[PDB]
């Protein structure tokens, strides 16, 4: 019961206070967009990079795939 | 340790002795982190509870063998 | 209105974060959240502060990682 | 169901560890309350004595933070 209530609390926590789309996105993902604004990748490189964007969208308190994905 | 006992006697103080050898973590010099049950103080606080005055005589034991293994 | 939209959910978050990670860490944690703006944090430094704030307050669990983001 | 029973036995480990780390003694509470004042703590120390009193009388035993606040 307490772990299920922790599940509702962790979903309201990955829900609220979670406007890091303007923080993690601005630091990393919007940075990726402005870098590929100045980086003309081939379509294979953009294909794997969009698959690595599929490896993104895991937050700081979410999955840790996106941390190594952001460095990469 | 009876040297510390009689020094507590000479200045009318209360003695305590605590063993600090084999303690290579800050979890038993200091306490444990306040985020779970089972957080437990350091040995000095143990001495301080088990003695009955503000200003006791705290005996630090086996301090030659101090080293950094884990928990810094 | 910006303080409202970055504050109202701090009273909602704390309400759902009461004792989460540690009530004793809650007072420190809110001191960190006000000092993330009070002190001259470089936008990026403040940005990593607020991402770790999005990482902190862990209604996942009051784990060692909650103490990690608290000490961060 | 292989990982389901792995997770269920994770829950069994935490459910035995909470009673291994069981500090659910309600016997000391009122005596500790009355000896807060008459064992005259210093200003910082009386401040945290009032703090750890304030962690109780709303949450007491069905929670780790209240039990470790009572232990402290």
């Amino acid at each position: 019961d307490t772990n299920q209530r922790e599940s509702y609390l962790r979903e309201q926590m990955k829900a609220i206070q979670k406007e890091l789309g303007g923080e993690d996105g601005l630091s990393d993902l919007e940075a990726l967009r402005k870098k590929i604004e100045e980086v003309g990748m081939p379509e294979a490189v953009k294909t794997k990079a969009l698959k690595e964007l599929d490896r993104l969208e895991r937050m700081q308190q979410g999955s840790p795939e996106a941390t190594v994905a952001r460095t990469y | 340790t009876s040297l510390g006992r009689s020094i507590a006697r000479s200045m009318n103080r209360k003695f305590h002795r605590i063993s600090l050898g084999g303690v290579r973590d800050e979890a038993e010099i200091r306490g444990h982190r306040r985020t779970y049950i089972g957080a437990m103080p350091g040995k000095l606080i143990h001495a301080m509870k088990q003695v009955g005055v503000i200003n006791p005589v705290i005996l630090l034991d086996e301090i030659d063998k101090m080293s950094s293994d884990w928990r810094g």
